[PDB]
């Protein structure tokens, strides 16, 4: 009826690999073979002919070819930053102000509404100019044969199909998956999909599963393609995938101020209301049969106008253009510390994280094979030594051996591309011994050309019975000269003797000698260390033993040297994580490789320390325990798991994607947590993307795992995370000192504008001047205090969380305690304050008189309090000393100093359109000193402990 | 000659009830051109007609409508008559100084208008303790130049000791009289030292403040 459907669904080989794929093969079908046989094509020349009809019903699996994501235009970016919280309602406040600014029911408005409407067009167009750029700079980043009928011939990768048969030989990207046939002996290296550092042995039982994306480092065999388009298991990821913590607490804040300007419009027009029901109903006693109708209905309208005007004075209107450009200040300063933030609402989340979930195998490790330690002629070197220090011509048999054992398609090359560590190309075990030559600064390339394979004798090779491959060659002598390299007990078994020290080459005895050696190999296995041994043997010139014979060449070595072998650990990432535990974040490593290789990097980590107080657990038992009897994943279950849980070894991508769910979503802790993922595999891509911080190795890093992350690392350091924190509690610190400065002043003016509508009848402070104070000033105010330079200091303080508020109990008493002072010198000034001055009281004016002097003097007393209330809005603790560190940064000097100078000049020639008269001498320096005040009154408020 | 008989002489009071003025050209041999009415030596817009005999209304009469009126014949060939209609009324001051801040040692300007005709006479009082005293030249130093209704006051060389005070400036005519008055501020020379003097007495107690916390 129906031919057989995709793979991934219908016989699902994929998704279950291991010694389990060959159970489900023999039992479900025949011996890999009868499969291709089951499909219209064969082993051998499949595929018979071309025949489009049968090419496009095999291209129903699908098209070889995944979609490039298509870029978001400029005006799609405008369109995202509109829809916001806050954005909404100030448009709709804007709005209305323009609306009732012409209600003359039978200057003001125009002002206000304006200034809203261009202070939202700056914060959209910052933010979506802001993204697209780093989106821009993202992208330019970022970055065979098949046998068709008869004759192989080389085909486009895109037009493979279900069925193909592949010539697959060392070097080759692997283009889809599919089953394996035959081949001799292929060794792959998975460490970009599985996570797993040790390179697999393909064979047709043991684990015949070839994956997409894993690069074929050594051996040549024959693969039948099955899941060709996204039904792959890199295909399956890529589809999967496709508000930040700041900006809850933003809203937050926002609906509180919003609820308290409310409250204080409706307090004013029940005062109004009152007044005059009071007034006209009491004394005048009217009919209020018929009169009242157009009379107190306009009445009351106006009463209603003047409380939506005192309703927009309390809302702060310069709050997101200030957070933006706070914001974007912060992810350029970033970029110089090799952070590529991509959405700028990231740049704040990693400094209140409270976990870190990091992969093993390209994150905290260099992917490499290296030697690290080695034994040497009776001497142990801990580390790498350098080239001279036994300076003996051993060291020239050692790199012979080496180079001439192998060396033939195994090589060292540079990166050819600036940046990046150096590349290898054959087998990643055998080139660590290569590594360790070149690190010895000894070139092993002359002594590799000098000898062709032709000119080569014999050459046993590694397989299941030797083990122990050989090289052995007779060219430079009339003798003969054998090296052979292995395992270190298998060759030590066949170790008659023993090259010990810089002098001559002693006897090795099992009885005694073996017993140091023993005592020296043993601690470097115990480190999760590979140990692989060296070993040469010479063969007499007269006569020539049987070569055939591997009874006596196998055995009479001569042991030269014993190295040991691992992935290495970055050298920055101890230190790393030992600053990060000090901030009070909790280190865990996930990963998809063994469970021992697990535990010895996270001891040498430090993510665990001996004694078993934590619990590292496998992937198969963790699923187990975290299911109840009816098989959901139960959130009950997560929370007796994750507090104690340390390491997760042999991990799917899904159960590294339930671990960080349920990190996140478990209420079981006092604070809630926020997570951070870093990652470079594609096995990380969905676990990056449920994180609130997603980190991703810009050049180790695959393309899935750098599309799904927040921020990348340009230099794949891990001490550039470190950063990362200290940026985002540098962030965090000044918005909240913007906070104390704006709040501030929304106070005063909105107490001031209802005093002066409610009980008098015009305000001090008129339109244009407020414009000038909130949308001009104070944005460069906010400017000044984000260019502060973050101290190493801010890794000693705890997280936050996730519903601590924005406004602390310190700022709280700041701003009461400074709007108490500000209110009573306002006040003072507005009723008694032109027999101090001696000056005509400008209280009552008949609107068509020029600016008086008695008012400019609180305008601009109003503004040098503001001016210096920006020194005190530095300290957000309870520090005492607001002048520290004020010359470390002179963007904030240079603002002040130029804002003095504009309010002088605005001031002095201002005239009508500024409602300010010029000032004298005399009448300036009581405003700077009523300004100064400020700051001998801050050490009064913060004398006062507020606990 | 021609004869032009004209109404009585109208007294402009605080009431409402519109005034008019008339002139009648009972006697005249010549043929009429046109004829006008003339405010101060000011022709009124809009008065020209043929108008044998003319009428001009004043809906709201108001102490600057009062003056020498005139109704202006013109003929042919005949020299023109003009007669005159004087509209009196009570002084009313309409602009004047609310202060006159100066410092030591300039010039200082005080300045009265009022309207209405007869014009009247000026006489500047300065506020002596409760009472209004005339002004004394006792220094040489005051300089009253009155106009018809223009009226200044200027002092030279201002001294802080006897200067500062309110000024009364007086119109009187027939009718009624009306006053204003002035207050003039004069400031001491050394008078920004002062705040100098305070705002580095709170420069001192924040630089020890700071200091002794260290
Ligand atoms: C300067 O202080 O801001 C002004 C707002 O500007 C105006 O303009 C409003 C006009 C005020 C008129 C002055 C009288 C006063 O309103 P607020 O914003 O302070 O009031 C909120 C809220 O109302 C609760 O009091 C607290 O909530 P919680 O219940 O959790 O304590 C919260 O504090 P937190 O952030 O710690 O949660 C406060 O901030
Ligand atoms: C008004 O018209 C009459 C009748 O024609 C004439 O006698 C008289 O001169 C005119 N007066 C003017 C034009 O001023
Ligand atoms: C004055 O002129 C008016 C307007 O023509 C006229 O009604 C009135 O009778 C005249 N009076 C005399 C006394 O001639
Ligand atoms: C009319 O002429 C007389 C001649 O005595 C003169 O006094 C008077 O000012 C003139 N009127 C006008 C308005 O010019
Ligand atoms: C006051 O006396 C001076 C003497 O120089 C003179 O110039 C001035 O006009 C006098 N003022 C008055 C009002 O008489
Ligand atoms: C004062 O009188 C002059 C001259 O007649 C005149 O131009 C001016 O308008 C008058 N001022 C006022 C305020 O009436
Ligand atoms: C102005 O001067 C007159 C005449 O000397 C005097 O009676 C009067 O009190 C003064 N003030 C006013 C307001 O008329
Ligand atoms: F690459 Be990880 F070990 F999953
Ligand atoms: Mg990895």
């Amino acid at each position: 009826g129906e031919f057989g459907c995709t793979m991934e669904e219908l016989r699902s080989l994929m998704e279950l690999r291991g010694t389990e794929a060959v159970v489900k093969i023999k039992e479900t079908y025949g011996d890999t073979e009868a499969i291709c046989r089951r499909l219209k094509t064969s082993p051998v020349e499949g595929l018979p002919g071309t025949a489009p009809d049968l090419e496009k019903r095999k291209q129903i699996f699908g098209q070889n070819f995944i979609p490039p994501k298509k870029p978001k235009t400029f005006l799609q970016l405008v369109w995202e930053a509109l829809q916001d919280v806050t954005l909404i309602i100030l448009e709709i406040a804007a709005i209305i102000s323009l609306g009732l600014s012409f209600y003359h029911p039978p200057e003001a408005g125009w002002i206000e509404g304006a200034a809203i409407l261009l202070s939202v067009i700056c914060v959209v167009l910052v933010t979506a100019f802001n993204d697209w750029s780093k989106e821009k700079q993202f992208r330019g980043l970022q970055s065979f044969t098949v046998v068709r009928a008869g004759q192989v011939v080389q085909i486009p990768v895109a037009e493979i199909v279900v069925g193909d048969i592949a010539q697959i030989k060392y070097g080759d990207l692997l283009p889809a998956d599919g089953l394996f046939i035959q081949g001799n002996d292929l060794k792959i290296d998975e460490s970009s999909l599985t996570g797993e550092s040790d390179q697999v042995r393909k064979s047709v039982d043991k684990d015949p599963m070839l994956l997409s994306g894993t690069h074929v480092m050594e051996g040549s065999g024959r693969m039948v393609v099955t899941a060709v388009g996204v039904n792959s298991q890199t295909g399956i990821i890529f589809t999967l995938l496709g508000k930040s913590v700041l900006q809850g607490k933003l809203t937050k804040l926002a609906v509180q101020i919003g609820k308290a300007g409310l409250v204080m419009s409706a307090i004013t027009v029940i005062i109004l209301v009152l007044y005059f029901t009071v007034d006209t109903f009491v004394v005048n006693k009217k009919p209020w049969l018929t009169e009242c109708t157009p009379v107190y209905v306009q009445y009351f309208v106006k009463f209603f106008i003047i409380g939506v005007t005192v309703l927009v004075v309390a809302v702060p209107e310069g709050l997101p253009l200030a957070v933006t450009i706070s914001l974007a200040y912060s992810v350029k300063k970033m970029m110089k510390d090799n952070n590529l933030v991509r959405h700028l609402d990231a740049c704040e989340t990693m400094g209140n994280a409270t976990a870190i979930c990091s992969d093993k195998t390209g994150t905290l490790t260099t992917n490499r094979m290296t030697v690290v330690q080695a034994y040497v002629g009776d001497v142990h070197y801990k580390e790498i030594p350098d080239p001279s220090s036994i300076n003996a011509k051993t060291l020239e048999l050692l790199v012979n051996a080496i180079a001439i054992n192998s060396a033939y398609t195994t090589k060292i090359l540079p990166p050819e591309k600036e940046g990046a560590l150096p590349r290898q190309v054959g087998n990643k075990t055998e080139c660590g011994l290569l590594g360790f030559v070149l690190d010895l600064r000894q070139d092993y390339e002359p002594v590799r050309s000098q000898m062709p394979e032709e000119k080569l004798y014999k050459v046993y090779t590694f397989n299941s019975v030797r083990k122990s491959m050989s090289t052995v060659i007779k060219m430079p002598d009339e003798s003969f000269r054998m090296y052979s390299k292995g395992a270190s007990e298998i060759v030590l078994k066949k170790c008659c003797k023993i090259l010990s020290g810089a002098g001559e080459a002693r006897v090795f005895r099992p009885r005694d000698r073996d017993e140091m050696v023993k005592k020296v190999i043993e601690p470097m296995a115990c480190d999760g260390l590979r140990t692989i041994c060296v070993a040469y043997r010479d063969f007499p010139s007269s006569p020539e033993p049987d070569w055939d014979n591997e009874n006596d060449i196998l055995n009479e070595l001569t042991c030269i040297c014993v190295v040991g072998i691992e992935d290495p650990v970055r050298p920055e990432v101890p230190e790393a994580i030992r600053k990060c535990q000090r901030a009070g974040i909790t280190v865990r490593m996930v990963t998809g490789d063994n469970i021992n290789t697990a535990r010895a990097i996270a001891i040498k980590c430090g993510i665990i320390h001996p004694g078993e107080d934590f619990l590292c657990l496998e992937g198969k038992e963790f699923n187990r325990r975290i299911r109840n009897e009816k098989g959901e994943i139960e959130q009950e279950r997560i929370d007796k798991i994750w507090p104690k849980l340390r390491v997760l070894a042999r991990s799917s991508p899904t159960d590294k994607h339930t671990l960080v769910k349920g990190i996140i979503d478990s209420t079981h802790t006092e604070q809630r947590q926020v997570v951070a993922v870093t990652g470079d595999g594609t096995n990380d891509g969905p676990a990056l993307k449920k994180a609130d911080v997603g980190f991703a190795m810009g050049i180790a890093g695959t393309d899935v795992a750098k599309e799904a992350s927040d921020i990348i690392l340009t230099d794949d350091n891990f001490s550039s995370i470190v950063k990362a924190v200290m940026w985002g509690r540098n962030v965090y610190d000044s918005i909240s000192k913007f906070l104390q400065f704006q709040l501030t002043v929304n106070v005063v003016a909105v107490i001031v504008a209802f005093t002066g509508a409610c009980i008098t009848q015009d305000s001090p402070l008129k339109a244009v001047q407020m414009l000038w104070v909130n949308l001009i000033m104070d944005t460069f105010a906010s400017l000044a205090l984000a260019t502060e330079p973050p101290t190493e200091t801010l890794l000693l303080r705890k997280p936050y969380g996730r519903n601590k508020p924005l406004i602390s109990r310190t700022m709280m008493k700041n701003i009461l305690g400074h709007a108490v002072y500000q209110l009573t010198l306002i006040f003072t000034l507005l009723f008694v304050g032109e027999k101090m001055f001696q000056i005509d009281s400008g209280r009552n004016a008949p609107l068509h008189s020029p600016p008086s002097e008695h008012y400019t003097i609180i305008f601009n007393t109003f503004v040098m309090m503001q001016l210096f209330n920006e020194i005190n809005a530095r300290k957000i603790h309870g520090e005492r000393n607001v002048f520290d560190g004020i010359f470390r940064n002179p963007i904030f000097c240079t603002i002040v100093l130029g804002t003095f100078a504009i309010q002088i000049v605005i001031v002095q020639f201002g005239g009508k359109p500024f409602s300010c008269s010029p000032l004298q001498l005399d009448q300036w320096m009581w405003c700077i000193f009523i300004g100064l005040g400020e700051l001998v009154w801050g050490q009064v408020i913060a004398t006062i402990p507020t606990s | 000659k021609p004869r032009i008989v004209t109404s009585e002489e109208v007294i402009i009071r605080e009431s409402l009830l519109p005034v008019t003025l008339q002139c009648n050209l009972t006697s005249s041999s010549h043929t009429l051109m046109y004829s006008y009415w003339t405010r101060n030596g000011v022709e009124l817009t809009a008065t020209r007609k043929n108008a044998s005999n003319m009428e001009y209304r004043i809906n709201k009469p108001r102490a600057e409508d009062s003056g020498e009126y005139h109704c202006v014949y013109h003929f042919v060939s005949a020299p023109k008559a003009n007669a005159t209609i004087e509209v009196k009324a009570a002084p009313d001051i309409t602009g004047h100084k609310r202060s006159e801040n100066k410092n030591e040692g300039q010039d200082a300007m005080m300045y009265c208008k009022s309207v209405g005709y007869p014009h009247p006479e000026w006489i500047w009082r300065k506020k002596e303790n409760g009472v209004f005293e005339e002004i004394s030249n006792s220094s040489g130093r005051f300089f009253i130049t009155n106009k018809e209704n223009y009226t200044e006051l200027s002092i030279v060389n201002l001294q802080i000791t006897e200067d500062p005070g309110e000024y009364e400036c007086n119109a009187t005519n027939s009718i009624g009289s009306a006053s204003v008055s002035t207050v003039l501020r004069v400031r001491s020379h050394l008078a920004p030292l002062w705040p100098f003097l305070g705002i580095l007495a709170e420069i001192i107690i924040l630089v020890v403040i700071i200091v002794v916390y260290e």
